[PDB]
């Protein structure tokens, strides 16, 4: 298919879905702010505007057939596509210093390709949404209704916490009722942050906590997460490079980090507790299948949809809180030291082990977690080529680790981990893996005496719903949140797309390849851990084990009419449902406000609104201390008041 | 222009902006030629020094600081002025002695002995003798010669407030530290003494303060928050009172006042819990009134309001 | 030299001002403020903090001396850096997307590295001044008062029109009593701007203009300044070429030009008449020293501060009026069109080219002024790939120039040009050329009928005050505002430094190498215009001259 570009003979591609997508795979570029990652949609922006026997119309929705004269550029064009953007800059909250996109922004961009420097349109102000209650920040100023966070939560991690509200230029992406992100289903995946093209959604930064711990005389240790590694290059524009690590130890060391701890060693530990978790489980035939408990976001999931399965759940710790729990219980003592004098710092690529770290039974354990970008940028602070860096190896005894424990960084790792140790325990006569789609991996093992399972590996949330619904035929589930693992996380190098992904995936591997000990046990730091320190049950249980609770929804949000922030009060609700409106509900409620009018100068008395308590056909009812009255009229809540 | 470049800068006609100094005044002062700067009280002591012998000289004073020094002590005080005291005299001698103690109904709560680079002192610190090693090995310094006792009645975050403002207006505006962080500090200041302060706002100005110390490029700004520092290192107590309260010695609360801020108060209860005089009677769902008539200025309602509005 | 950095072995060279400098040299980066273009110095920022013998000092003003241990980074250092620049940046107007640095500012780098993401410093209020009345634009809500400008102004460009005001938290950059800049001495070379590094002194967008002109009926026609070529390819971060002129030809005829002229025809002209008037002037020896007037900066320098050489300055117009007086006044004609219907359109490398066509002599000749960035911008606004578009040649009659029109985007390029002209007519015996200093040089240029005399050129205002002064003995004196000529100019792509200059000087020299036309003479379309337009002496007076008027508030 030749089409006509500008007056140029132009060839395209023989069958393509739009004009725009084919001028881009020619080279001709057509501005836009519709693809913007790969969860984006095209027809939003309308900034392809092109023109085509006389009319102008869109080139993404335009199919191109043979011998089509386009023009790509009139003045008319440059009009409407320079009143477009500043459309989009007059209501943008425009503070690039301080936003997570600054220097890698399209917008950014665009507005300095575009020569804006006046906004001719009215900064208007709109109901913008502020929420900084989880280590995933929302700022709708900065929204340029994309629209590509809320396909990415619900078409790719199944939550769909996230959606489209109201209309016209009150439209925001914003949770159900402007709850804050923390008390919602958010699993804290960060992966509508990694897909975010603006600074809308955003991680939280804590390097300021970080200098201060550094600043004082507190001991302040660091581990590193296996994934860190294998993306942490991207930020400086350089290519892969194994003994990243060990340049990342040195760096960690100059600015004053007493010990630097890889937690590869702690995923070795959990893998080797989990293996014997798991080989308990099979030979007693109980609470099966298993789960993984190694990514957070996998578990706020399960406990958020799945209170059936939290039996199921591995009580193995993950590798963070695990490693971190022998560090402040065990490393302290071993040097004399109070664990309030060790400071715990942790560079995930997880925006949800901000989270698990927080945890109310992780408390204190973990003090701060730094996400890989936040690594980036201590070190662009310091200005130091990091590639010039001379490496050096990981602080002892928490240093080294197996080639299966470094796997944890990618999807199939904390299985592959498990399996080589149950292989070193008790042989593996042979192993077979399916590929039933693309994210789901089901394995066929059987054991050297003749007991055999069925183990899954599923990385990418939301994949889980279908495999769970219409697969029973397995003994123990890896369950990642994030396509290809920890290499895509929340937290890594933006942008964070599939082939960056992939190539995280492929320098951890060629890191892998350089391990000498290729299994847990080889890790003679590991086994004498366990010899001194976890030689009996009880602190092992103690150190290397947690617990899971349910999670539900406790929201009372009932209507608020003369509401007390606190101290002991009445709380009298008046049920304002149509049955009991059709009769004094409204009035009495009336006669309440005005007695709190003239009576109740503080705040003894709340009156308050709620919608039906489920008691009809039994008068007005109006709510106090908690108790129902049923019958209610201003003189009986008086009296009960009394 | 008390700093010796930008001393030399004014008496060249120019802004008297301090710079660097890789070349000392001594070698390249005025036009860059050598230039010998002092102070006036030195070229006094010159001619003294000379029509007496050397040991003549130092039969007053101490081994490391001989001769004497000229004082100006201002505050309330029985009699204040220009007085001369041997190096090695103690401040209480000073105060008392000298001075004749404090007018009747004032006390004695600190006193600065170097302005604005000087240094706040106590109680413990009165008894001390006046010397420049013994007070820099005492986190003080001898000062000017300035020094201005401060009674019981008076607030040292004001003291501090009072300071950080003269700084703000005076720093000749050249390197960022001083420049930004004088005016930075002063605001926080100012929101110390009308009671909008925090924990993370004293954090933020002693992590300021250190960073202002160590890198702004001439003594102004060096020493501009010394002041703070001391103040702090002496009566972080004041500093907590008004954070979690009122000012213990009412100079802020005394000349100021408490509102409502109708903006932000959507007429909830309390207020009328703690207050003992009832100068409250608002308006049920509708902004509070203070009223002034019968406010004691107890400061009761500010330490507990969910929606901050005691202004 | 052995100095020890973080705990390692560095060496460095024996002699270095200070420690920053000679880490830089080797390969050590230490973050700061201070050094941002050419008329930079240290001492301000205070961000360049090291850890010597136990106290932390900046290395901008530390002597490196023998085995010597620094800690470049440590926790007290960077909480106090990152304290600084949060103190920069809580007053700073932190609005990127209206701005010219966006993409190209320090401080907007420096905010992504450090990661600050909130300020907990109060945004306190100054008295910010905007000022919109000349092309050259202020804005001190976006100054970090580093005092380059003031350095450009004084020193390099002589002028000194701006410069610091008040003191403290209050201190700002500004003019004499907040005055306008249109209404101050500055001659709008706009050598502050290209030194600039915020966007506190900017240049004045024209784009809305240029696209309501082409979305009208009017038949907007553009002219390209020889400079333009030079210098465009560095906004698109790719190698010079030398045929950027055909492909902006052709990018902008895409874009709805009905004409694209090249202004180095207009250089030609330009040349021919001021060469013709200064060989009068020698035969009988009237209003000498001659200047050019080829650059409206020079031009309104000397308003000011020369009022008494009015009459020594060359009546010919730059080639910017010269040529939009010709289209406007002839091609008009010959197209049978009035001249309201006609939209000229320049694109210079200047800013007071912007001042020079709106002024009272000339208003109503060319409708607006576009820099090199603005060209630049509107090429990434299309987003077609430059380098891929196909050449074709300027529009005819005014499209071709010899090599000496083309020169004239570079310093000594009017100069060459009429000594090119007089060696056509009447023919050059040798030129001595000499040079005194960096930015002059003095030709002693000799005829082959009559005498000789001194030519100079001086690129660079601030040079022409001490040149005039010392030297009597020049007959004709050729003056650039700005150092290297038109390829230095404010409106050129940023950075411009001595060594970008001299390479679009270079790329300028190469596009100069490959044209067939040496002399205006030569180029049959200048002489066609001469013979069949500009024959009467009334009309080539009331086509090509211009007038001078003084200035003084
Ligand atoms: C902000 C500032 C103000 C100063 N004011 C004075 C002053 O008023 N008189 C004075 O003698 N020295 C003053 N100094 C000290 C001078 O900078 C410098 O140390 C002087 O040359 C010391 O003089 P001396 O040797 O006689 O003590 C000041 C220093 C600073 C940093
Ligand atoms: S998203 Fe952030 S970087 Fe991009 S334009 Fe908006 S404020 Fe600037
Ligand atoms: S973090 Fe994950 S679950 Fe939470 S809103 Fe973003 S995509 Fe949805
Ligand atoms: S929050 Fe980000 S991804 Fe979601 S619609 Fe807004 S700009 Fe797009
Ligand atoms: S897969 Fe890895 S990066 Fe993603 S949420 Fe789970 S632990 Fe975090
Ligand atoms: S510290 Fe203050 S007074 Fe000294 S040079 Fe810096 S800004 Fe000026
Ligand atoms: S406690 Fe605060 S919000 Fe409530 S009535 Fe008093 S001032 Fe208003
Ligand atoms: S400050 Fe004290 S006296 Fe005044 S209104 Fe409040 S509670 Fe009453
Ligand atoms: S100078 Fe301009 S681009 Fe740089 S930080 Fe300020 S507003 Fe942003
Ligand atoms: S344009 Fe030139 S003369 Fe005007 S202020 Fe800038 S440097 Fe000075
Ligand atoms: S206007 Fe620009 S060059 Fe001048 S002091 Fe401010 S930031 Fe520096
Ligand atoms: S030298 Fe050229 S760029 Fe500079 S002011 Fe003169 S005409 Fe403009
Ligand atoms: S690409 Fe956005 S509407 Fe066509
Ligand atoms: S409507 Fe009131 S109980 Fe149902
Ligand atoms: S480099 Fe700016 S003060 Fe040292
Ligand atoms: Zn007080």
């Amino acid at each position: 298919m030749k089409i006509y570009v500008d007056g140029r003979e132009v060839i395209i591609n023989d069958n393509e879905r739009n004009l725009l997508e084919a001028l881009k795979n020619v080279g001709i570029e057509i501005p836009n702010l519709c693809y913007l990652s790969e969860a984006s949609i095209y027809g939003a922006c309308r900034m392809c505007l092109v023109e085509i026997n006389g009319q102008i119309t869109t080139s993404c929705t335009l199919k191109p057939y043979e011998g089509m004269k386009v023009k790509t550029n009139t003045p008319e064009i440059y009009e409407m596509r320079r009143n477009i953007l500043e459309l989009i800059l007059a209501t943008h909250n425009r503070d690039c210093t301080t936003c997570d996109r600054n220097g890698s922004c399209k917008l950014q961009k665009y507005a300095e390709d575009f020569g804006i420097r006046k906004i001719r349109f009215e900064a208007l102000k709109k109901e913008h949404v502020r929420d900084e209650s989880a280590p995933v920040v929302r700022d709708t100023s900065k929204c340029i209704l994309c629209g590509d966070c809320v396909r990415v939560c619900e078409e790719i991690q199944g939550v769909g916490v996230i959606e489209f509200a109201k209309r016209g230029f009150e439209s925001v992406v914003t949770t159900a009722f402007d709850t804050p992100l923390i008390e919602t289903e958010c699993v804290l995946c960060g992966q509508c942050v990694a897909y975010c093209p603006t600074g809308a959604l955003s991680i939280r930064n804590d390097i300021d906590k970080l200098i201060e711990a550094l600043e004082s005389d507190k001991i302040v240790i660091g581990m590193i997460a296996p994934a860190v590694r294998a993306a942490i290059q991207e930020e400086f524009g350089i290519d892969e490079d194994v003994a990243m690590a060990e340049k990342l130890v040195s760096f960690l060391k100059t600015i004053g980090f007493d010990k630097v701890f890889d937690v590869s060693f702690g995923a070795d530990l959990v893998a080797y507790e989990e293996a014997h978790e798991f080989y308990e489980r099979l030979k007693k035939g109980e609470r099966l299948p298993q789960f993984t408990s190694c990514c957070p976001a996998w578990v706020k999931h399960a406990e958020h949809t799945y209170p059936q399965y939290l039996q199921n759940l591995s009580s193995v710790k993950s590798p963070q809180q695990a490693l971190g729990t022998v560090i402040k219980k065990i490393y302290a003592r071993k040097l004399g030291v109070p664990e309030e004098k060790i400071f715990l710092v942790s560079f995930m690529p997880c925006t949800a082990k901000k989270f698990e770290a927080e945890r109310e039974e992780h408390e204190g354990i973990v003090d701060i977690v730094l996400t890989t970008r936040e690594l980036a940028q201590l070190i662009k602070m310091s200005r130091i080529d990091i590639n010039r860096v001379e490496p050096q190896p990981f602080d002892r005894p928490y240093g080294v680790s197996s080639q299966a424990g470094l796997g944890f960084g990618k999807a199939g790792g904390v299985f592959s981990c498990v399996l080589s140790v149950l292989n070193e325990e008790i042989g593996i006569e042979k192993v077979d893996v399916k590929s039933p789609e693309d994210g789901i991996r089901v394995a066929e093992v059987t054991l050297k005496d003749g007991t055999s399972f069925k183990g899954a590996v599923i990385y990418g949330l939301g994949k889980v719903k279908k495999f769970l619904e219409e697969r029973k035929d397995v003994e123990i589930i890896e369950v990642m949140a994030c396509n290809y693992g920890c290499v895509g996380g929340g937290g890594q190098p933006y942008p964070n797309d599939s082939r960056i992904r992939e190539h995280r995936a492929k320098v951890l591997r060629d890191t892998m390849g350089i391990k000498s000990l290729l299994t847990p046990v080889e890790n003679l730091f590991l086994m004498k851990l366990y010899e001194e320190d976890l030689k009996d049950e009880h602190t092992r249980h103690e150190i290397l084990h947690t617990t899971y609770r349910p999670r539900r929804r406790y929201p009372e949000k009932d209507v608020e009419i003369l509401p007390v922030p606190n101290g002991e009060k009445r709380t009298v609700k008046v049920c304002l449902g149509t049955s009991c409106y059709t009769k004094g509900s409204y009035e009495i409620l009336k006669k309440l406000v005005d007695y709190v009018k003239e009576n109740d100068m503080e705040g003894k008395i709340e009156v308050l609104g709620t919608f039906c308590v489920e008691n009809c056909g039994a008068s007005p009812n109006v709510i106090v201390d908690d108790k129902i009255i049923g019958g209610a009229t201003f003189e009986k809540v008086l009296e009960e008041l009394s | 222009c008390g700093e010796e470049t930008a001393l030399l800068a004014s008496i060249e006609g120019k802004r008297g902006m301090p710079r660097p100094k890789p070349p000392f005044p001594a070698q390249s002062g005025l036009w860059g030629k050598p230039t010998l700067i002092n102070n006036v009280e030195t070229y006094a002591n010159i001619p003294r020094i000379l029509r007496d012998g050397v040991e003549n000289y130092r039969k007053r004073g101490t081994e490391n600081s001989p001769g004497t020094k000229m004082f100006s002590v201002a505050g309330p005080l029985k009699a204040t002025g220009i007085i001369e005291v041997e190096f090695g005299t103690t401040l209480r001698d000073i105060i008392y002695n000298i001075c004749g103690g404090f007018v009747e109904g004032e006390e004695f709560k600190a006193v600065q002995i170097g302005g604005p680079s000087g240094a706040c002192l106590s109680e413990d610190f009165i008894d001390m003798p006046l010397d420049y090693d013994t007070l820099k090995k005492a986190d003080a310094m001898v000062g000017s010669g300035g020094i201005v006792v401060i009674t019981k009645k008076t607030c040292m975050v004001e003291v501090a407030r009072f300071f950080l403002d003269f700084t703000k207006r005076e720093s000749c505006g050249k390197c960022v530290p001083c420049r930004e962080g004088t005016m930075q500090a002063y605001n926080i200041l100012e929101k110390f003494t009308h009671g909008k302060a925090t924990y993370e706002d004293l954090k933020t100005l002693e992590h300021l303060s250190k960073t202002i110390k160590t890198a702004s490029l001439c003594g102004l700004g060096k020493t501009a928050p010394n002041p703070i520092l001391s103040t702090l290192k002496l009566f972080r107590e004041e500093y907590i009172a008004h954070i979690e309260g009122e000012c213990p010695s009412g100079m802020c609360t005394a000349f100021k006042k408490y509102v409502i801020n109708p903006d932000i108060c959507k007429g909830c209860g309390l207020c009328a819990r703690s207050c003992p005089q009832n100068a409250i009677t608002g308006e049920r769902g509708k902004p509070y009134t203070i009223d002034q008539e019968k406010c004691v200025k107890c400061g009761l309602c500010a330490s507990k309001c969910p929606f901050k509005a005691i202004e």
